[PDB]
């Protein structure tokens, strides 16, 4: 009965699967607000109008009610829900149907540090501040809470290409592949002088990037413990590290550090943009559909959205006020409509792609009310900038 | 382990150019489906006929036009699949295409593009013809020309061509520089409407002189930036080159700059643009498209050029131009009064085909991915115009649905008599994509015209005779019963004495310029008078076989294999007198022999050489298979067809040498040599095999005494098999060839048997046989004009004659329009056809793209309203019931604004579930297609069709469409299925199998979460297929008493499905599913396997690109022709948006074993077109198993007997009864109930 | 034969015995639920074991009232489900 904002890829996909069943091209969207149908669900868009699923229109800021600081923010596959971590140790999910949260799972005996579903889109591991990780069920049941993971908390998990094993790294200087079927560890990752601050798996090929305290990131092999190359660009430390979870051909790698930077498996391990941001960047996400777009974050909240075919030493889009607070997680639904971030603020604040027309496209620093009220029925409202 | 082969070849003309590649004697229309490149000669009447047909084992992405050296016809370049350039020389002397040199560059690309390389690779050509650029996005490929034929070719982004150059909107040559110059208009900042109010003028668009270096290892490029324009409208899409300088044709805004850099003129084409000499248009018109096509055409013999732009909605803007400096600048929409482009949209490619030597007066080829790809002739041009449809060229739109369903057989008997297509259903398509979608009826067979049907008695051989143009006497016969009776024009017998009645003729024909009558009784020959009396007779010592008639010739061949001809003593007409045959052929073991006038070998004979006149030549057939001949003034010099006993590609005449490599395997059955088509009368050889195949072999115009077939291209299907193969279709009646010079101003060939054929030219494309009703014809007789009389094999003979009307007979299969969009009311786009048997009528779902109202729940508008602008496409659907019988619309039910029937479908969903009475409903799937923002609305549409009361006047309207049940559910009806007696429907990421009550109450009772949006769900039985927008897709069981949708097996590779559909052949189950990216997955569920995880994960076995999205996959039965049918057996015929109909007909594990033994040996020892390895080009990166292309299939059945039968890797035989197999597996639609 | 929607459910398949073991679901959709079988024990109940050609009801599936969670497609008892685990408006707590 009662309305709420409805960012649903279903309307759109229909006007796509129709447009792609007769052949009728992706029509060029013009400026009034009627052309929002012609806007193509992400996937559409690949190449010279990926600027399109680009996330730049604030859509919703949800509270899980007791308010908590967010550790991790990850999408279920299906883009259906987003699942939150909690500082309590609980999975409180926002469904994207309609920015409502559906039951606080209760995780881990202390707070998540990281969760990541497999590219099977069924299962996920999650994590604790405690050792432990926690192998999930879609409709969330521990199928296998491996107690003693670590000696330390854990710090980011990463699934293989086939997803049969997964990565764990921790405060702990080492890093663990666990073979998935089992849930016991096939092959540790020896080296790192310092604690790995993150990881990540290729998505195709068997390669695992490892962000260490250390200031480089090895790229280790599933099938024996040893890194075949290591990347010694950073300074400081490396905070994160991504791929394109599409081709992967790219790897990311973000530093504690002002700089940060994207590199080639494909060539040599090559570096391509070395961008420095005055404020320190946090956390990155590679856009799920549009290999060579991702989103940066900073201490200073600052949304940061790149790209590698059109600004290497700049951002595309900067929303410098996107949060109050430092930005500590975000992650895009793997449609790509919907791009969701969460803040020490522990407030948890959704991003969807723009619309053709709204006066409050580009909002910039909103004193009392940034959550003003966004889910009035309708997509566009006009203007100073905050609502009631 | 599948096959792949077009049902119905590709038809959306997506590339054309009119330049010599054939011959340099006409100015020649090079037309690229998607796949077949179709070479035309447009006449003076405009028509296209066609001189050359190539099937290219890959899509042909992109074309253009390269001039060679010390030759006049130049050479062609085209691009297939993702970045693959094919540099292809015409070979006069083989008639067939040569590979100069192939360039991959996907893998270079791949190596220099961080992103996903776009599917279409676009190339272009530059006008000084010494480079030609083939781009995918941001990154180029320079292929350089030496002015070996190409120079090393080089891999850039365009980065390395200018500083900025970020990602290109699109390059193109530009006119009239000393070196090759590209213009590389480009975002260096991407922008779209959303982007528009931060960036302003975003668009770069730099002019650079290239300095194309080749050495003979690798060149190097150096481009000198001439130009470099920094701030324009963010839309511009299009760079088109003009003589003084670029147009940009952007979505808004259409921008000059010319060759020196600077924006001379700009036109805001509507109100979406905003910024120097502005433009300003009122008339709302916008190039929405990614790339518009233009024709620019020069000046001749002057200052006067034009450019034509072409909107999606298919209107031409020609657009003025002034050289010297710019003026006069603004863009004109062509007064369309008599709208003719209305039946078409998205038009991909205009080619002016007729140079005329003037600019005014332009004859120009619009092909279109819609409608059919016309040829219009411009007559004017201001700013007395007016266009007409000069020729056109039938294009099966995007085969938006495909089912099933019976067209003819609706009527069980016809005429009288029992219907000639009785028990045959036909796969009937939705083609074209705006205001002329119309229902094709993909017919399995022709569906013939019944003038007069008459029931016979113990007959097998019609023959009826024209004494003066008029049809006055019918000749009967029959071989068993011994006696040959004689009818009339109002079939009565006796009218009329003195024939041989009481014995069987074996020919009875017109003769002696239509005065005497030759009739042909297996022991005695006789002649007769216009009113029949015996005049001359002879007698033979054996029972004549095979006998053959021209005007002044009588040809019979004996039991023994002797042969006599016989000559009309021409001064009285009365006697008849013994042809002096060449004596070197009495020696020799003749089969078959045909009289013959053709210019075939006119050249080698000493008499009229190199006069081109069809010279009455006598061919025969030898047991060692070559067709020999001569002239009545031989001289003992005999003349054969070189290479027939190996029946290779080329087939030159030649003076014939007897030996002793005599083997006596016989299997040309019956040769002929016929001109076909309506209007270009060309020329055919037209073997036909003992074991009921047909080959057919082209004259060249150029060159007539050789004969071509072209082996690559598929156009005539194999009708039976050379090895005994296929008996079934030989063994009940004779296989006997009969060529009619008009049939519906058609010449045409009929192949009598138990599967008649028909071989149909139209003059768009190559001769192909085609099925000649469902039943069985024992002989054919040209009736009274335009007509021809068939038998049946239950003696029950009916004239038909093809229509012609809305027919269309290239396309390897006859191809029926329907235009159910008449005057009054136009349905512009059909969409997801269904027919429903219970009532046996179509179902289709229109939907009118309606100007888009953009609001939420409530009745307000969201902030952005504008009135003024032009609104965008959105929805307005509703369902037509036609009755097939009439094929008007019945009954139309509308739908709401906004909605858009996303699928359709019939069922037989179960009433009541303990009774099982399962009533056939169709669910209409609409789903209320709006913004993302906006709540998904949706509604599933429940449709009885009841028998009511028909209306006073017009019958066939029977029946309505009652809303049983309607429900407009929370999230997009995007799917329905029949799963076991329940339908499931689609909603926003949720699937719900809705049962219906007898008190048609419709309750859901089972549920299913699905990965983000259904594009399609099939069912089998209790099995669904549920295909997630870009998760792949799900794989669902469904159980009953319990209702529980079991999730079984996820597809683990994870893609954009674009049509699912299921594929059996028996034992484990396989899915076939498509992509967006033109590429089939066949996935199967193999819990058996230790890596599939007790299935849950779907094992991608098979990947398969495509040259086309698949816009609807579809489930029928296939017919197991050679073999015995213990497990129902289901091939998957999926539609393609360019037109093509494909079937993956599956395959048992050793049958299809055998084929991809001869798949690698075609693919290895044989080459192909563009030299593109179809195994290697159908592969896109998501088991060492691939789906067979049949149409590289089909080439083992165009190969040479010889080089046929070494690819055998007993086995030979064994491979063609199941080539036949694939090839018969539609013919499944030629059986009912 | 009838080309124009023959789905078939009468179709033999060589997973036809693996989906009768795991996940308990025949190729037959309205099959008669089976004589000498209870939920409370499993297969030891039946004669005929986990390859029974009729149905074997869970005890999720005999449950009343339905699930709220599973509904919502996150139920943590996906078996032993004290709620019921099909989607049918007879058994609804609205
Ligand atoms: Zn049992
Ligand atoms: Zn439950």
């Amino acid at each position: 009965v009662t309305q709420r904002r409805s960012v649903d890829v279903s309307s759109p996909y229909i006007n796509l699967y129709y447009n792609r069943r007769h052949g009728l091209p992706n029509l060029v969207v013009e400026p009034e607000t009627s052309y929002t149908i012609d806007i193509m669900p992400p996937n559409a868009y690949r190449g010279r109008d990926r600027v399109i699923n680009l996330p730049s229109k604030f859509t919703h800021l949800s509270s899980n009610k007791v308010k908590h600081v967010i550790p991790a923010i990850q999408w279920t596959p299906e883009g259906r829900r987003l699942v939150v971590a909690t500082y309590s140790g609980e999975f409180s999910l926002w469904n994207a149907s309609s920015f409502t949260f559906e039951t606080l799972m209760q995780a881990h005996d202390s707070a998540v540090t990281t969760m990541k579903y497999s590219h099977d889109s069924d299962w996920m591991i999650s994590g604790d501040a405690d050792g432990m990780i926690k192998i999930w069920q879609p409709n969330f049941s521990m199928v296998k809470e491996i107690d003693a993971a670590h000696t330390e908390s854990i710090r980011d998990m990463a699934f293989s290409s086939n997803d049969s094993k997964f990565v764990t790294c921790s405060d702990d200087n080492i890093l663990k592949i666990w073979n998935f079927s089992n849930g016991k560890q096939e092959r540790v990752l020896s080296g790192h002088h310092w604690d790995v601050k993150s990881c990540d798996w290729h998505p195709e090929m068997g390669l695992i990037a490892s962000a260490s305290k250390d200031n480089l990131v090895k790229l280790w092999d599933p099938r024996s413990g040893n890194c075949i190359s290591s990347i010694l660009k950073f300074k400081h430390t490396v905070l994160k590290t991504r791929f394109q979870p599409t081709k992967g051909n790219l790897l990311m790698a973000i530093s504690k550090d002002k700089s940060c930077r994207v590199f080639d498996i494909r060539y040599s391990m090559k570096e391509l943009m070395c961008v420095r941001d005055e404020t320190d960047y946090m956390t990155l996400e590679w856009h799920p559909i549009n290999e060579s777009m991702f989103t940066l974050a900073c201490y200073d909240g600052s949304l940061k959205h790149f790209d590698l075919l059109q600004n290497l030493n700049e951002p595309i889009l900067t929303i410098p006020y996107a949060h109050d607070k430092c930005i500590t997680s975000l992650s895009y639904n793997p449609v790509g409509h919907i791009f969701a971030t969460a803040a020490k603020d522990r407030t948890i604040r959704f991003w969807t792609r723009a619309r053709p027309i709204d006066p409050n496209a580009y909002p910039t620093y909103n004193n009392k009310k940034i959550n003003g009220w966004f889910f009035g029925i309708n997509n566009d409202i006009n203007a100073x900038x905050x609502x009631x | 382990m599948n096959v792949y082969d077009d049902v119905l070849d590709a038809t959306v003309v997506s590339h054309s150019l009119a330049t010599h590649f054939t011959t340099s004697d006409y100015e020649e229309l090079l037309v690229v489906r998607t796949n077949i490149l179709s070479v035309y000669r447009p006449t003076r009447d405009g028509k296209l006929y066609l001189t050359d047909e190539f099937k290219f084992h890959g899509l042909i992405t992109d074309i253009g036009l390269i001039p060679q050296k010390d030759s006049p016809l130049s050479c062609l370049l085209l691009c297939t699949g993702v970045a693959k350039i094919s540099i292809l020389k015409f070979n006069t002397l083989t008639n067939s295409i040569d590979t100069l040199s192939l360039h991959y560059y996907e893998g270079k690309f791949k190596g220099k593009s961080l992103v996903e390389l776009a599917k279409i690779s676009t190339l272009r050509m530059d006008p000084g013809s010494s480079c030609a650029l083939l781009f995918n996005n941001d990154i180029i490929a320079f292929l350089p020309f030496h002015v070996k034929f190409t120079a090393p070719s080089v891999v850039l982004v365009a980065s390395e061509l200018y500083e900025g150059a970020k990602n290109i909107i699109d390059i193109q040559f530009l006119k009239n520089f000393t070196k090759p110059t590209i213009a590389l208009l480009y975002q260096p900042k991407l922008v779209w409407a959303g982007n528009t109010t931060i960036s302003k003028l975003p668009t770069q668009y730099v002019i650079l002189t290239l300095n194309i270096q080749p050495a003979e290892s690798a060149t190097k490029i150096e481009s000198t930036t001439i130009a470099f324009v920094k701030e324009l409208p963010w839309d511009l899409h299009t760079i088109v080159p003009v003589s003084n300088g670029a147009i940009i044709v952007g979505t808004n805004e259409l921008a000059f700059l010319d060759n020196t850099g600077v924006l001379q003129s700009t036109v805001l084409l509507n109100s979406f643009a905003d910024k120097k000499i502005i433009n300003n248009s009122s008339l709302e018109i916008m190039f929405r498209e990614k790339n518009t096509t233009s024709i620019w055409i020069p000046s001749s013999k002057n200052n006067d050029e034009t450019l034509l732009l072409m909107d999606l909605k298919s209107n031409i803007y020609y657009i003025q131009m002034e050289a010297e400096l710019l003026i006069k600048f603004d863009i004109f929409k062509l007064p369309i009064v008599n709208d003719l482009l209305k039946e078409n949209s998205n038009p991909k490619c205009i080619t002016r085909l007729n140079a005329t030597n003037s600019n005014k007066n332009m004859d120009l080829f619009i092909g279109f991915g819609s409608g059919n790809a016309l040829v219009l002739r411009l007559n004017n041009l201001k700013s007395p115009f007016d266009i007409e449809l000069l020729s056109s060229l039938r294009n099966v739109g995007p085969i938006t649905s495909l089912t099933v369903g019976k067209v003819s057989s609706i009527d069980d008997v016809v005429k009288g008599l029992p219907n000639p297509n009785k028990n045959e259903y036909s796969l009937v398509a939705t083609s074209g994509n705006g205001s002329g979608s119309h229902l094709t009826v993909i017919q399995t067979s022709v569906q013939p015209e019944i003038e007069l049907a008459l029931k016979f008695i113990s007959i097998t051989q019609i023959w009826n005779l024209k004494i003066k143009g008029r049809d006055r006497y019918l000749i009967t016969t029959d071989s068993t019963k011994s006696r040959s009776d004689i009818y009339e024009s109002d079939n009565n017998f006796k009218l009329g004495g003195r024939l041989r009645r009481d014995a069987t003729t074996v020919y009875i024909s017109m003769f002696g310029e239509e005065k005497r009558i030759i009739q042909v009784t297996t022991n005695h020959l006789y002649l007769y008078d216009t009113h029949f009396r015996r005049l001359t007779t002879i007698k033979f010592d054996y029972e004549v076989i095979h006998v053959s008639v021209m005007d002044p010739y009588i040809l019979v061949t004996v039991s023994r294999g002797d042969i006599k001809i016989f000559e009309l003593e021409e001064k009285n007409k009365r006697k008849l007198l013994k042809v002096d045959l060449p004596e070197i052929l009495n020696e020799m073991v003749i089969t078959s022999g045909l009289i013959l006038k053709s210019n075939m070998c006119n050249e080698f004979l000493i008499g009229l050489s190199k006069s081109q006149e069809e010279q009455l030549l006598f061919t025969f057939v030898t047991a060692d298979n070559q067709i020999i001949f001569f002239t009545k003034d031989h001289n003992d010099r005999i003349f054969q067809l070189n290479g027939v006993d190996q029946l290779n590609e080329s087939l030159y005449i030649s003076t014939y040498q007897l030996g002793d490599e005599i083997v006596p395997d016989p299997s040309i059955k019956q040769v002929m040599i016929n001109k076909l088509g309506h209007d270009n009368k060309e020329e055919y050889l037209t073997i036909l095999t003992f074991g009921g195949e047909i080959y057919q072999y082209r004259k060249l115009p150029q060159r007539r005494s050789r004969f071509y077939r072209n082996v690559t291209r598929n156009d005539l299907a194999i009708t039976g098999a050379p090895d005994n193969a296929y008996a079934k279709g030989v063994s009940s009646i004779e296989r006997i060839m009969h060529y009619f010079p008009d049939y519906n101003g058609y010449s045409v060939i009929f192949v009598t048997g138990s599967v008649p054929y028909i071989l149909i030219k139209e003059d768009d494309s190559t001769p192909k046989i085609f099925k000649f009703g469902n039943i069985p014809l024992v002989s054919v007789t040209p009736w009274s004009e335009r007509s021809v009389m068939c038998v049946d094999d239950i003696k029950n003979a009916r004239v038909y004659t093809l229509t012609t009307d809305n027919m269309y007979y290239g396309n390897k299969l006859p191809l029926k329009q329907i235009k159910i969009s008449n005057v009054l009311d136009d349905y512009k786009t059909l969409q997801k056809l269904v027919y429903h048997e219970r009532a046996q009528l179509f179902l289709v779902s229109y939907c009118k793209r309606v100007p888009y109202e953009a609001l939420g729940e409530d009745g307000e508008k969201v902030i952005g309203y504008d009135e003024n602008v032009p609104h965008a496409e959105g929805f307005q659907s509703g369902i037509l019931l036609i009755n097939p019988k009439s094929w008007k619309v019945i009954d139309k039910i509308d739908f709401p604004k906004n909605s858009v029937v996303n699928e359709m479908r019939s069922s037989m969903i179960q009433i009541n579930s303990k009774t099982k009475r399962k009533r056939e409903y169709i669910i209409a799937g609409v789903a209320n297609a709006t913004t993302e923002d906006t709540p998904p609305t949706g509604a599933f549409h429940i449709y009885d069709v009841i028998e009511v009361v028909p209306e006073p006047g017009k019958p066939d309207t029977n029946y309505k469409l009652k809303e049983i049940f309607q429900e407009e559910v929370s999230g997009t009806v995007s799917t329905v299925c029949e799963v076991s007696g329940r339908f499931m429907i689609s909603q926003s990421q949720k699937v719900l199998v809705r049962d219906i009550q007898e008190d048609n109450s419709v309750i859901p009772v089972a549920f299913l979460d699905i990965p983000v949006f259904v594009t399609d769900s099939k069912s089998f039985g209790n099995l669904l297929i549920i295909g997630d927008a870009m998760q792949g897709f799900q794989f669902i069981g469904f159980d009953a008493e319990p209702y529980r949708m079991i999730s079984l097996g996820r597809s683990m590779s994870k893609f954009q499905t674009m049509s699912l559909e299921f594929l059996v052949n028996g034992g484990d189950m396989y899915f076939a599913a498509t992509d967006a990216d033109r590429n089939v997955h066949v996935l199967k569920y193999a819990p058996d396997e230790p890596n599939s995880l007790s299935g849950q994960r779907l094992v991608h076995c098979s990947s398969f690109t495509l040259h086309s999205t698949n816009s609807c996959m579809m489930l029928l039965p296939r017919n197991e022709e050679f073999g015995s049918p213990q497990v129902p057996s289901f091939q998957n015929v999926g539609g393609q948006v360019d037109g093509s109909v494909f079937k993956i007909v599956p395959l048992s594990e050793e049958k299809y074993r055998r084929l991809y033994v001869i798949q690698q040996q075609i693919i290895d020892r044989e080459l192909q077109l563009g030299g593109l390895n179809p195994r290697m080009e159908r592969l896109a990166n998501d088991s060492m198993r691939p789906m067979l292309d049949f149409n590289v299939i089909r080439r083992f059945c165009g190969l040479a007997i010889d080089r046929r039968k070494s690819i055998a890797q007993h086995a030979h035989f064994e491979a063609w009864r199941d080539i036949i197999n694939i090839e018969f597996s539609m013919r499944s639609l030629c059986q009912g109930k | 034969p009838s080309l124009i929607h023959p789905d078939t459910a009468k179709y033999p398949f060589k997973f036809e015995p693996f989906l009768r073991q795991e996940y308990s679901f025949s190729l037959d959709p309205d099959r008669p639920i089976c004589e000498f079988y209870n939920s409370r024990e499993g297969p030891k109940s039946c004669p005929r074991g986990p390859l029974c050609p009729k149905k074997h009801v869970l005890p999720i599936f005999q449950n009343k009232i339905v699930c709220r969670h599973w509904l919502r497609g996150l139920c943590k008892k996906n078996d032993q489900c004290e709620y019921l685990h099909e989607y049918n408006l007879r058994k609804m707590p609205e």
